[PDB]
This record gives C-alpha cells, structure tokens and sequence, in this order.
C-alpha cells in the first residue's frame, strides 16, 4: 500500500478485511496454580465456560 | 507432577522432545543422495498431458 501511493497507475488501493487490534492476553502461572492445588483442567474449562 | 518437597518435574525429566515423522514407515532416495517425493496418482477420467 505504502508504495501503490508512490505509484501513478493506481488509485484507492485498500485492504479488505479488518486489521489488527489490542488483544487482552490471559496468562496462566502453571507453578502457582498446582502450588495452591488448583487443575489446569478446571482452570481452562471455568474460564471457558464462564 | 509436583512432588510434596517444593520441586517440580516436567516432561523434559521423562522424555526426549523433538520435530521428527510423523511415519518413520516409508523413505526414499535418488541416485543414491537423500531424497523425498510425492508420487501423484491420475485422477479418473482425467487427461495425462494436461
């Protein structure tokens, strides 16, 4: 796109479909959660369902 | 799994971890040096040279 500008022979070139945005990504200590005698089998599928 | 003295054990004290086959079945070679291939059946009804 950055260079269909510094070009003559087209005109209006976008991109179809959306970009990027901020995504909120979770992290899950799987040390602490054992340590407290929590399941990463119960902690996925709480945070799903939830 | 975690045991009770404060430690931790993980797969790497149990296993070896690594990219390999996915079959270690079937290998090939050419001429003699190592060598891979895809050997392509006709579709039915279909024309060779094209």
């Amino acid at each position: 796109l950055m260079l269909a500008a510094q070009n003559p022979a087209l005109q209006r070139v976008r991109p179809n479909g959306m970009s990027d945005e901020p995504q909120y990504k979770l992290e899950i200590d799987d040390e602490k959660a054992s340590a407290l005698g929590v399941s990463l089998a119960d902690i996925n599928s709480t945070v799903s369902i939830a | 799994k975690v045991n009770p003295d404060g430690s931790q054990v993980r797969l790497k004290d149990v296993a070896d971890v690594g990219l390999g086959g996915q079959d270690y079945s079937i290998n090939a070679q050419f001429n003699g040096s190592p060598a891979s291939g895809i050997a392509i059946k006709l579709a039915t009804g279909a024309n060779a040279l094209d």
